């Protein structure tokens, strides 16, 4: 019944554009106040828009005069028309029916919009090889270095190998690129045994990569 | 006979910015000097007129309006404002004539435990047009589904209630305003 | 402007107990307050409204309790679907509609477990490319605050490493950090020692993990 | 549906002269006060100068004053600040909006402008 289905975030140049729509299902926009709260990544939420059941609009500080929030009443559905994109705007976007002391009560799944210069880079994949430092627990990975724009996807033995696993969130480089780690803990026993293969696929780029790491 | 100001300043209960109140000022001569040399007010902006050319104007009927609101949202009491209280509680024309006074009342309308007397409507599905007054306690419908008169999900009561608390920033804190609109008619003049 | 504050940052529970977190504000809000819950890759679902009332669609252990400056939220009894992130947010307010807090992360408690740690050295094919990316893996511990120091020939390294830790694991609830120094294939050759050094709760001296330029 | 767009800047010796327009649209430009203001690259914005709807009345800033006059043509929707006498101390990205004049308790005149920002050249005197 109740739902806020929300589209067109991506992938932007500073100094863009784009639209976010967030269609409603058992409440009326134009009867509501309709805000957009936006939430960085590994940060906190903040206010973005609001609009009231009226017409009148209100922006935060560091949107004014590039956001604009809007709707269209036949088809029940708020819009945040983004202009002048810079890369601090990068964040998940989410809709959401604000009712004042009430609260925010029905929000979206949110959209990824993401605002970087940088340009679709596939992942380079490098062994991290399991060392001298018996029968104890041996660490071996793989480094997915430098790709852009984000998700990447990886496995072990094609999918064979999850227990042990350890794969990292990714972290954004100065160069505007995102790099990650995917570890995982076997036996020594079977590093002269059994192979160990990552697998990484970075669907951006149309990149796959299996990588065997051998103990060296 | 002295106009009647001091009735509405002096005034021991105010009323809610829903129901602000309206008094006629008719048929009396005007002392507007007990107003711009008193420093309890914290805004005093008259529009269209010089407080200090008052004494010397006549007009044919005033109106002075009281009510009270957040301090955060006195800016709204202007012309071309908007927001909860100038869209749904009470909005100012554009072309306004007429003097607004705003000043603090943290010590008469606040209660330690919260002053929740004071109400604001919240939920209005159109902008108020000047110089509106909606008392209506109709509960409102925020989807497609009718209310029936019954609270719940998407029916709501319209009005809602200011916690007016001692320990509130100034922006949370009360304060009472008055509007004095100045009614010039092709009719005898009573207030001068 | 009237500013949230949360406490604490993090906190750590174990099913059944009685969490407390507290939100503060600079000036007096009355009651213009709401307790949000947020899941990594959910939105924010609205828990308490009006800073005492429990929405349509919470259970009974949620209480929040405050008036000003001062607020609570209260899980009588923890529950497994309750380890979250929980926002506070102040209510309208001016320039702003509405100012959420820096939130309270509530995660498992489990016992101390000292960090398993590795490191690997950069690999001649990155090597090759002119770049040098030293790993150091910290596995499986608890609790997450951990110190992770690099080392260049007894160098004490800073501004060239950054770190990243998952979520509290689904089996065991331990967390495991790597913490990448990259630098140049230039400077990688000019030196030969490269160390790194870990503090843990776990740990009774911090443990130092290095190699030599050329095994 | 209200916008509001300036033009007329660039780069002036001292002492020369230059026109900035304002054009207006969703409103009617007669009905409603227009400002000049001026953000000054490392301080505040400062207002420049209003004109009332008809005209008759312009307040300006005893910064610019003699030498700076704001005019308006209310048939083409136009707000004009003829900026001539210029000085390298009237450097800034001006600005226009729409506001109301009010009076304070001595009879004192300010703008209190309704909010709104255009995207602007900054007229340089150099
Ligand atoms: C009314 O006026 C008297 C005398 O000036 C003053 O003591 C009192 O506080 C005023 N009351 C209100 C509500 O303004």
């Amino acid at each position: 019944e109740v739902q806020l289905v929300e589209s067109g975030g991506g992938l932007i140049q500073p100094g863009g554009s784009l639209r976010l729509s967030c269609a409603a299902s058992g409440l009326t926009v134009s009867s509501n106040y309709m805000s957009w709260v936006r939430q960085a990544p590994g940060k906190g939420l903040e206010w973005v828009s609001v609009i009231y059941s009226g017409g009148s609009t209100f922006y935060a500080d560091s949107v004014k005069g590039r956001f604009t929030i809007s709707r269209d009443n036949s088809k029940n559905t708020l819009y945040l028309q983004m202009n002048s994109l810079r890369a601090e705007d990068t964040a998940v976007y989410y809709c959401a029916r604000d009712l004042d002391v009430y609260g925010l009560d029905v929000w979206g799944q949110g959209t990824t919009v993401t605002v970087s210069s940088a340009s679709t880079k596939g992942p380079s994949v490098f062994p991290l090889a399991p060392s001298s430092k018996s029968g104890g627990t041996a660490a071996l990975g793989c480094l997915v270095k430098d790709y852009f724009p984000e998700p990447v996807t990886v496995s072990w033995n094609s999918g064979a190998l999850t227990s042990g696993v350890h794969t990292f969130p990714a972290v954004l480089q100065s160069s505007g690129l995102y790099s990650l780690s995917s570890v995982v803990t076997v036996p020594s026993s079977s590093l002269g045994t059994q192979t160990y293969i990552c697998n990484v696929n970075h669907k951006p780029s149309n990149t796959k990569v299996d990588k065997r790491v051998e103990p060296k | 006979n002295l106009c009647p100001f001091g009735e509405v300043f002096n005034a021991t209960r105010f009323a809610s910015v829903y129901a602000w109140n309206r008094k006629r000022i008719s048929n009396c001569v005007a002392d507007y000097s007990v107003l711009y040399n008193s420093a309890s007010f914290s805004t005093f902006k008259c529009y269209g007129v010089s407080p200090t050319k008052l004494n010397d104007l006549c007009f044919t009927n005033v109106y002075a309006d009281s009510f009270v609101i957040r301090g955060d949202e006195v800016r709204q009491i202007a012309p071309g404002q908007t927001g909860k209280i100038a869209d749904y509680n009470y909005k100012l024309p554009d072309d306004f004539t007429g003097c607004v006074i705003a000043w603090n009342s943290n010590n008469l309308d606040s209660k330690v435990g919260g002053n929740y007397n004071y109400l604001y409507r919240l939920f209005r599905k159109s902008n108020l047009k000047p110089f509106e007054r909606d008392i209506s306690t109709e509960i409102y419908q925020a989807g497609s589904t009718p209310c029936n008169g019954v609270e719940g999900f998407n029916c709501y009561f319209p009005l809602q209630s200011y916690g007016f608390q001692p320990t509130n920033g100034v922006g949370y804190q009360p304060y009472r305003v008055v509007v004095l609109s100045f009614e010039l008619l092709h009719a005898p003049a009573t207030v001068c | 402007d009237i500013v949230m504050t949360q406490s604490p940052s993090f906190l750590s529970a174990s099913v059944g107990d009685r969490v407390t977190i507290t939100c503060r504000a600079s000036q007096g809000i009355s009651s213009y307050l709401a307790w949000y819950q947020q899941k990594p890759g959910k939105a924010p679902k609205l828990l308490i409204y009006a800073a005492s009332t429990l929405q349509s669609g919470v259970p009974s252990r949620f209480s929040g309790s405050g008036s000003g400056t001062e607020f609570t939220l209260t899980i009588s009894s923890l529950q497994p679907e309750d380890f979250a992130t929980y926002y506070c947010q102040q209510l309208n307010s001016y320039p702003p509609k509405f100012t959420f807090g820096p939130g309270t992360k509530v995660e498992i408690k489990r016992t101390v477990a000292a960090p398993s740690v590795f490191i690997f050295p950069p690999s001649d094919e990155q090597l090759k490319s002119g770049t040098a990316s030293v790993v150091c893996l910290l596995n499986n511990f608890y609790p997450r605050e951990a110190k992770v120091q690099w080392k260049v020939d007894n160098a004490l390294q800073s501004g060239n490493s950054q770190e990243s830790v998952t979520e509290q694991d689904s089996k065991d609830s331990t967390y495991s950090l790597s913490s990448t120094l990259t630098l140049s294939k230039a400077d990688y050759e000019k030196h030969k020692v490269y160390a790194c050094e870990v503090t843990h709760q776990g740990l009774s001296s911090p443990v130092t993990k290095s190699f030599n330029r050329g095994e | 549906e209200v916008q509001l767009q300036e033009s007329g800047g660039g780069l002036v010796q001292p002492g020369g002269s230059l026109r900035l327009s304002c054009a207006a649209s969703g409103f009617t430009f007669s009905s409603y006060a227009m400002g000049w203001y001026r953000q000054a690259p490392g301080k505040e914005r400062e207002w420049v100068c209003a004109i009332s709807g008809s005209g008759g009345s312009t307040y300006y800033a005893d910064s610019v004053k003699g030498r700076f006059t704001c005019s308006r043509d209310n048939s083409k929707n136009t707000l004009y600040l003829q900026m001539n006498s210029l000085k390298p101390e009237d450097t800034a990205v001006y600005y226009c909006a729409r506001g109301s004049f009010y009076y304070t308790y001595g009879g004192s005149v300010g703008f209190d402008a309704f909010d709104y920002w255009g995207q602007g050249t900054q007229v340089t005197v150099s």
